[PDB]
Parts: structure tokens; sequence; C-alpha cells
């Protein structure tokens, strides 16, 4: 579950990274 | 710390920029949930997402990258079902690969809503909805799974029973079967359509005078008809259809332009 939710957030990152 | 306290000023700034509802929400629900978790990684990506959402002068961008964060905060704090975290995860990989803005915002809602419920039966036609999508190189089917997914995780938030949530399940595989063999975006809106209508315990009429069929609904209480309207009109959005939606007293009347 830990490692999921680092996934989770490095992907959002990224995302939002992109949206801008 | 300093991000504790920037977090907490950018939402409410947010809030004085956007005039919209959705975005003074965002704003406020990110702050919450950076604050409910203590862990300094979802400090920073709220702060981020803040941050930006004020550099940014684009309504729907700032929409965007808000939702982006609350669904990963929401999964992020504390200790969610692992089918929540999947679903968040595929969504944002969807999101994160695609062009299309409408499979980012498809996405995106999908995972949100599901975020929203506690029950697993609703979690899992999510998240195998969200499998389906990313095994597919078709962005049009990608667009299809989506508004299905969505329609129906609006189901869950709105409260739909197990029992019609299990009817809706149903229609979900068969709008995401219909889709893969082919079929019209006018027969998988009228999917959507009679997925909303049997899930939220009301009745339909399906009248096709010519190449443009219409569906009469009846029975939903009025502050339950934007339930009815987001799944639909999102869906024929995603799918590109035009509806036109007309309103009476207690019924709604739905045309799928051909």
């Amino acid at each position: 579950k830990k490692e999921l939710a680092k996934e989770v957030i490095e992907t959002a990152k990224k995302l939002i990274e992109k949206l801008a | 710390g300093s991000l504790r306290e920037e977090i907490r000023k950018l939402a409410e700034q947010l809030s004085e920029k956007y005039k919209d509802e959705e975005i003074r929400e965002l704003a406020r629900e990110a702050a919450e949930l950076a604050e409910e978790s203590d862990d300094p990684e979802v400090l920073e990506l709220a702060y981020e997402a803040l941050k930006k959402g004020l550099e940014l002068e684009d309504e729907e961008k700032v929409k965007l990258i808000l939702l982006a964060a609350v669904l990963a905060a929401r999964v992020a704090r504390g200790e969610v079902p692992e089918e929540k975290l999947e679903i968040a995860l595929k969504a944002l990989e969807l999101a994160e690969a695609s062009e299309d803005e409408r499979i980012i915002r498809g996405a995106l809602r999908a995972a949100l809503a599901a975020a929203r419920t506690d029950d697993p039966l609703a979690l899992e036609v999510v998240l195998e909805a969200l499998e389906r999508a990313q095994a597919s190189e078709d962005e049009r089917l990608i667009r299809a799974i989506l508004a299905a997914a969505y329609a129906f995780a609006l189901l869950a938030v709105a409260g739909a029973s197990a029992e019609r949530l299990k009817e809706a399940e149903a229609i979900v595989k068969e709008l995401i079967a219909a889709a893969e063999k082919g079929a019209s975006p006018q027969e998988l809106v009228l999917l959507v359509i009679e997925m909303m209508v049997k899930g939220m315990g009301v009745t339909m009429e399906t009248h096709r005078s010519g190449n443009e069929v219409k569906v009469v609904i009846k029975g939903l209480h009025e502050s339950q008809q934007e339930v009815l309207l987001e799944a639909v009109l999102f869906a024929a959005e995603l799918m590109g259809v035009r509806v036109r939606i007309r309103f009476k007293g207690d019924t709604v009347t739905i045309v799928v332009r051909e």
C-alpha cells in the first residue's frame, strides 16, 4: 500500500506538471 | 510547516480568484486532506497543485490540476483499501498518457467519485473498467469506458443501493462489449441513460420517431436531475454525441441526435 501510494503521488505530480 | 501555512493561504487565494464553485470546493478539500495526512509528499503535492492554480488563468486546466491533487491526497491519506489506490493509479496513468483532455477529465472524475465511496462492490467495478481501458490502445473505446465508469461511480456516490449497482454493473459491461464490437456512439449514450434511470430507481420510455431517439424519464426529484444530467452530458461529450435535454415538472426528455 505504501509503495502504491508513493506511485500515485509521483504520477499525480507528473500529470500536474503536464497540465500546467 | 511552511508548506502547511502556504497550502491554507493558497486555497483561500484560489477561492477569491475563481468564482466557479467546483474550484472553491476542490481547493478547500485539498487543504483539508493535506492537513489530515501526515505525509510530507502529500503536502508538496497539494502545495504544487494550488500554486499552479494561482499561476494559471485557464479554469479548465486548474480544475483538472485540483482534481488530480485531491484524488491522490484522498487515497494517500491514512490507509485506504488497496482497490482505491489501484483505481487512482490507473486513472492517473491513463490521464498522463493521453493527449485528449476528455480522457484526462473522465479518468480523474470517475476515480475521484469512486474514491469517495466505501462499497467494495463499487470499487471493483470501477477498477475492472479502468483495467480494460488501460489494456486498449483505442482512445475512442477508452472514452466509452470512462463514460460508463463515471456514470456508475456517480450512482454510487448518489446513494444507489448495492442491488441497483449490481444491475448498473451489468449495463457497464454491456456498454463496453457493445463499444468493442463497433456500436454507434448513440447506442452507447442510450445505455448510459438506461443505467442512470435504473440506478436512480425511476422509469423511462423510448420513442424512435425517425432517425433520432427520444427518452422520456419520469419520477426524478428535481435535485436528483443534476446527477442524471452530469452522467448523460458527460457521456455525450466523451463519445461525440449531441443530446437535447428538456425539462417539465417531474419529466426529463432527452433527444439523442443522429
